[PDB]
RNA sequence: UUUUUGGUAAGCAGAACUGGCGAUGCGGGAUGAACCGGAAGCCGGGUUACGGUGCCAAACUGCGCGCUAACCUAGAUCCCACAAAGGGUGUUGGUCGAUUAAGACAGCAGC
RNA sequence: GGCUUGUGGCAGCCAAGCGUUCAUAGCGACGUUGCUUUUUGAUCCUUCGAUGUCGGCUCUUCCUAUCAUUGUGAAGCAGAA
RNA sequence: CGCAUGCGCCCGCCGUCCGGCCGACCCGCAGUAGGGGCCGGCCCCCAAGGGCACGUGUCGUUGGCUAAGUCGCCG
């Protein structure tokens, strides 16, 4: 993984059905190359091995604590967004200034809060479950894992996501109708544009 | 060793409306409607016409084992909406009679005097399952419903609610046990 | 119900490697991972299914036919014409054409697109005021 | 229409400064690793070999009536298999430039 | 090596740190679960500890040694004069917990409550809520106040009333600066809660409207202070030998 | 075109002596990655099977054997002897390939996978082209079907070349059998 | 490393041949006097050794086949930082034998 | 403290026999495979320009190879134990 | 959420002057042993590998006019 190398002011990633570790490594490289990344819907991230194995792993993590002063760490974040953030931190030299700056360019959210609900969201094929996990093998959602280890906002995110999706469906229908109104416009413009369509014909899909 | 094709077929009765879409099977009959989610099976369901065909391509021996399981579940749904399921249980006791109290429209039962205990054991029937005390037979319960899993599981709840403890169960045979697994 | 199957006569597109973009006919199957493919302009050879994309075209041939028999079967089914006329097959052709446009040709296409967009936008405005 | 104010013609592509030529335990600042946007293979790198590079940054003081500074370089050879290149500049780039962008010009031209 | 003999540890680790509380008034950490089917009602009340005494009553506890006998038991007197509602606040349920949406205050605020907003009331100009109180005097301002209330009805999920004590009525306390707290409203829909709260603006809520006789309540407050203290008294560790 | 393993006929004999001016000539069909390694394994067997070491032997001829019809599919049976962690064993394997070189390559790959047997712990006893009706393994029989038909259950999603590789894409892959 | 004595054994004690460390940095083995590579004036370019190419971290989430699913912290690289006898109707290969369209096996039916 | 584990401690495999009958409810002779560092030895690597050397008292934390307490399986478990 | 300093402070303008951008254009959801579009048949998918955009002028010459369209700013 060398990096995307694209010039963008900001990249918004939809993490739904992305493998946690593979998404983390790709994003870690993007952040280290100076790319600003926003990750939404972290509760829908997928972890291979299944809930039982992943739950046992987190419980072993909960055991780790400074015996003489538990407040001195390690800190066991329960929310999906923080778990992703901590997973990425393990793949970055976060104790150096270079690493700290890279982490400061990352933002993680559960669900899709504004203004990102109206911003195009991309996916990362190298981390997609449909391409990385064989159908029939165990996996769990990060939101489900977080709920069982002490994240109590799962329902709140679920209701807000349903409200957002219904609004998005309404907006989708408006664009769908606007597209049907535009295919008529081009047909009407066909008579005016005789030479222009000839040039575009060999290039049109 | 992955077999190229493993397939099994079953015949759909004439008076059944079976609907399949993305491994979501819905069966409707005179008694009601039943639906089961088979999205956890990596199989190919197809209705050919009526018959139901389930295929597994390049599946290991474990994967092909689910082909017959899927057909049996679909067959149970067909029988559930056509004939129904009737599980009969018998009270077994040596000294203390077991007193049963049906309530809530045959959707609940309370067991009292099990081995003389003063504790009251309450069991609620699952969705679509009704429990009725039989009159032809002495100390017999009858559970009826469409879904075999719910009816059979309701009987299991009653049976396990009346387990003897701190005693030799070989001699203390008290309990409620399933005596017949049939259909209405 | 699957739409495409690996079978003798199936026309496949090479989706990876040097032979990318070429059409081949599956004339025999070696195992689960490999098939024997033949084309009019290539020697019969084996290749992995990971480099093949099955199409909707399927000619009627017997197992491992002769080149002359294979060629006439493809022409009888108009394999090349069907593929190029299809939307999927046209996508590959258009991609090559776009990459082959010179600087002057790109300038002409820009003018045509700019003028096309301007007229279309005017038509939409009329469809908005009238058909609100 | 946008009404944007800025450069009207772009005759360069952006490249990201990834770091220096290095091993697991040593660093060689005399060579820099640059990722050129759009170049994804070693074969594609051949077109950019010898092309001039410009690292433009802003200083606090004014020199020649400007806060801009430029360090010139060029593409020397490809690095790895994924289109990264090795670049040399008149002076070794500072570590501060890691993650910054450089302009990859289309000259000197062989076409 | 293992300790020679076993005894439980001294003190509880669930009350750490043993620091001075960052507050003087008892904070309600958790309000009762809300039941919409019930009428709107307050869930908390402020009072002042007056003192203790003992009472005698005849116990009615079947199966107990005290059945139909008399028992003497200590009791605490808490003086609870009616509280005055002076505002309403609404919270929205967010993935980051409850967030305060808006706060609507009553037109008239007593001097006792206004003292709570100052460190030196007498030396100040007493400008608190003067500009806020003016928008109740105009039709456009009244519409804005009503619009804010409708905003709470639409988005708020938790409604709490701002209530303060009438501390002047207890001259023994020698204090004129009243105590203010948020009291959650349980029961009814969100609209009813807002209407319930707004209807009490500048009105008094007696303690009887919140609690009644023979019910169990929780008391929250700050314990008596005792300053720097050694381990024997602070934690209950046993003393060492005389020598 | 290119094979990992090549088949060679190696012909050799013991050096002529006064007692035997015309010693017996031995031939073997050996598999190796090149001629040099084929010769070395030829002397290994002659040393241990005919008591003729290379130091007192003579190499006569070495020729590579090529598949006759590399465009058709044949069934290949391979009889082999291999060493496990606890002893020696014999097994018979079948493969389908266009050339016996490919079938031998599959055999070495399978032995490494299913038995953790390295290349140097395998001796090939016999190879042969088996007709379809005489095959024994079901992994080979199931493809003896004139109406062979199946879908591609597992596909590999990727651009034709890394030139069209991008880290980010607007939509997920659309896959259907 | 190998040969080798005493000792249950030891990062124990004592010999044989060679190399190494000590007197020596440098690359790899996360970390390490001895292991692997390799020995060095001060520099530019090129190429490698051992070891590597998901991130940390320079180099593929490269092109191929199979095996494994770990509800024990599955497993993950010479020295090296451990595991045994004995077991599994877990699963995958192979070897020998027996039965079967003249009808086996399971169930069903009355040999 | 470290290496080692003979010795000490703890555990498994085979099944002659015991167990009224009955190898394996509960036991396991003759053998054989291990674990542990809460025994004692073996060694002499660290410390002799000094690491305060018995036990108790006090106080916290940790382990499980579980004495009691919660939930269960087995018995030569009728009940009780 | 309240109140916020008279030789001060806060805003709306106008100038003066000071410390990484180059088109930095793009909101469907869901599935992947499937999902849509049309009349059980026929089509579409098989990566944004797309679409949009005066995209055309020395960050852009002078002087006008300017139908609609697109875009920015402004109550
Ligand atoms: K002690
Ligand atoms: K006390
Ligand atoms: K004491
Ligand atoms: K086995
Ligand atoms: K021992
Ligand atoms: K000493
Ligand atoms: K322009
Ligand atoms: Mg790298
Ligand atoms: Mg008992
Ligand atoms: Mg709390
Ligand atoms: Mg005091
Ligand atoms: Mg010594
Ligand atoms: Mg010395
Ligand atoms: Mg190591
Ligand atoms: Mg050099
Ligand atoms: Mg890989
Ligand atoms: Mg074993
Ligand atoms: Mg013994
Ligand atoms: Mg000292
Ligand atoms: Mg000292
Ligand atoms: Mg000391
Ligand atoms: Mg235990
Ligand atoms: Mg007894």
């Amino acid at each position: 993984v060398s990096g995307s190398g694209i010039s963008a002011r900001r990249i918004v990633v939809d993490a739904r059905h992305h493998m946690l570790g593979r998404l983390s490594s790709i994003l870690a490289k993007e952040l280290l190359n100076g790319q600003r990344v926003v990750v939404v819907r972290c509760e829908e991230i997928c972890l291979s091995g299944g809930l039982v194995r992943q739950k046992m792993k987190y419980l072993r993590f909960l055991r780790k604590r400074m015996n003489t002063k538990p407040s001195h760490g390690p800190i066991h974040f329960r929310a999906p967004s923080k778990i992703l953030w901590r997973t990425i931190r393990g793949m970055i030299p976060h104790k150096t200034k270079r690493g700290a700056a890279a982490l400061a360019r990352l933002k993680v959210y559960e669900g899709v809060p504004p203004p990102y609900d109206k911003i195009k969201r991309m996916v990362i094929p190298d981390a997609l479950k449909v391409l990385r996990l064989q159908s029939g093998h165990k996996y769990c959602l990060l939101g489900k894992l977080s709920s069982e280890v002490g994240w109590n906002h799962y329902d709140t995110i679920k209701e807000l996501e349903n409200k957002r999706k219904e609004r998005a469906q309404v907006a989708y229908e408006r664009r769908k109708q606007l597209a049907k109104l535009r295919v008529k416009a081009e047909k009407a413009a066909e008579e005016k544009l005789g030479p222009q369509l000839a040039v575009i014909e060999p290039i049109k899909y | 060793m992955k077999t190229i094709l493993s397939s099994e077929t079953m015949d759909i009765p004439d008076g059944i409306t079976i609907k399949v879409k993305a491994k979501q099977i819905e069966v409707e009959g005179p008694r009601g409607k039943l639906t089961r989610n088979f999205k956890h099976l990596n199989l190919d369901f197809q209705l050919i016409k009526k018959k139901l065909k389930i295929d597994a391509w390049f599946g290991s021996r474990k994967t092909t084992a689910a082909i017959r399981t899927a057909l049996s579940h679909v067959e149970n749904l067909i029988t559930g909406v056509t004939k129904g399921y009737r599980y009969k249980m018998r009270f077994v006791y040596a000294h203390f009679p077991i007193n049963a109290s049906i309530s809530g429209g045959n959707k609940s039962i309370e067991i009292r005097n099990f081995l003389g205990e003063k504790k009251v054991r309450k069991v609620d029937m699952l969705d679509g399952v009704t429990v009725v005390r039989s009159e032809k037979v002495k100390d017999e319960l009858v559970l009826d419903g469409n879904d075999i899993e719910l009816v059979s599981r309701s009987a299991a709840l009653i049976n396990q609610k009346c387990h003897v403890k701190n005693k030799d169960i070989r001699k203390f045979l008290d309990g409620i046990y399933v005596s017949e697994k049939g259909r209405i | 119900p699957f739409k495409r199957f690996v079978e003798i006569g199936r026309v496949a597109l090479i989706n990876y490697g040097k032979d990318y973009g070429r059409l081949v006919v599956i004339v025999d199957v070696i195992d689960q991972n490999r098939a024997l493919v033949d084309a009019p302009d290539m020697v019969r050879s084996q290749m992995n299914f990971k480099r093949l994309s099955l199409t909707d075209i399927k000619i009627d041939i017997k197992r491992i036919p002769k080149k002359k028999t294979l060629v006439e079967a493809m022409e009888a089914a108009d394999v090349k014409t069907k593929w190029e006329n299809s939307s999927w097959g046209r996508k590959l052709i258009v991609q090559k054409r776009r990459a082959a446009l010179n600087d002057f040709d790109r300038f002409k296409l820009m003018l045509a697109k700019i003028k096309r967009a301007g007229v279309v936008r005017q038509e939409l405005a009329k469809l908005k005021k009238i058909a609100a | 229409v946008k009404g944007r104010q800025g450069e009207r013609i772009r005759l360069y592509v952006r490249g990201t400064v990834l770091g220096y030529k290095r091993s697991k335990s040593n660093q060689y600042p005399n060579t820099s690793l640059i990722q050129i946007e759009g170049v994804n293979t070693k074969e594609e790198v051949d077109w950019y070999l010898g092309k001039r590079l410009g690292y433009i940054y802003k200083a606090k003081t004014k020199k020649n009536n400007s806060h801009y500074r430029c360090i010139w370089g060029k593409v020397c050879r490809p690095h790895g298999n994924s289109g990264v290149v090795r670049a040399k500049f008149k002076s070794n780039l500072p570590p501060k430039s890691m993650g910054a962008k450089v302009r990859v010009f289309m000259y000197p031209s062989n076409i | 090596s293992h300790r020679k003999f076993e005894h439980p540890r001294h003190g509880s680790l669930g009350f750490l740190p043993r620091k001075r509380a960052a507050r003087h008034r008892g904070k309600v950490k958790a309000f009762p679960k809300d039941d919409p089917s019930k009428p709107c009602k307050l869930t908390a009340f402020l009072g002042y500890k007056a003192g203790m005494t003992h009472i005698v009553r005849e116990v009615e506890k079947p199966g107990s040694k005290l059945h139909k006998k008399e028992t003497c038991e200590a009791v605490t007197i808490v003086e609870t004069p009616p509280m005055v509602i002076v505002g309403v606040v609404g919270y929205v349920k967010t993935p980051r917990g409850l967030r305060c949406l808006n706060t609507v205050w009553a037109q008239h605020l007593s001097e006792d409550i206004k003292r709570r907003f100052y460190k030196n009331w007498c030396k100040s100009k007493k400008k608190a809520f003067l500009k806020y109180s003016k928008k109740y005097e105009t039709d456009e301002g009244k519409k804005d106040i009503q619009a804010q209330l409708e905003k709470l009805k639409k988005y708020a999920c938790v409604i709490r009333v701002l209530a303060h004590t009438q501390i002047r009525k207890m001259k023994g306390l020698k204090q004129k600066k009243a105590h203010l707290m948020e009291i959650q409203v349980n029961g009814g829909s969100i609209a009813q809660k807002v209407d319930f709260a707004y209807g009490f603006f500048e009105k008094q809520v007696p303690v009887d409207a919140v609690f009644q006789k023979d019910e169990m309540i929780d008391i929250i407050g700050v314990t008596k202070g005792k300053g720097y203290e050694g381990v024997v008294t602070r934690w209950g560790v046993t003393r060492l030998p005389r020598k | 075109v290119t094979y990992k393993f090549h088949q060679y006929q190696v012909v050799g004999r013991a050096l002529p002596s006064e007692n035997d001016e015309h010693p017996k000539i031995y031939r073997m069909k050996l598999w190796a990655t090149n001629e040099v390694r084929a010769k070395s394994k030829f002397w290994y067997f002659l040393r241990k099977l005919k008591k003729v070491k290379k130091s007192n032997g003579q190499m006569l001829a070495i020729n590579e054997i090529f598949e006759k019809y590399p465009t058709t599919i044949k069934n290949y049976g391979i009889w082999l002897r291999y060493q496990s962690r606890t002893g020696y064993h014999n097994m018979y394997k079948e493969y389908r390939d266009t050339t016996l070189n490919g079938a031998v390559e599959q055999m070495y790959t399978e032995m490494a996978s299913r038995h953790r047997v390295r290349h140097h712990c395998i001796q090939i006893i016999k190879t042969a082209t088996i007709p379809a009706k005489l095959c024994k393994r079901e992994s080979t029989k199931q493809f003896h079907d004139s109406k062979i038909k199946f879908p591609l259950v597992f596909k590999k999603v990727r651009p034709p070349s890394r030139k069209l590789k991008t880290t980010y894409k607007a939509t997920k892959p659309n896959l259907f059998m």
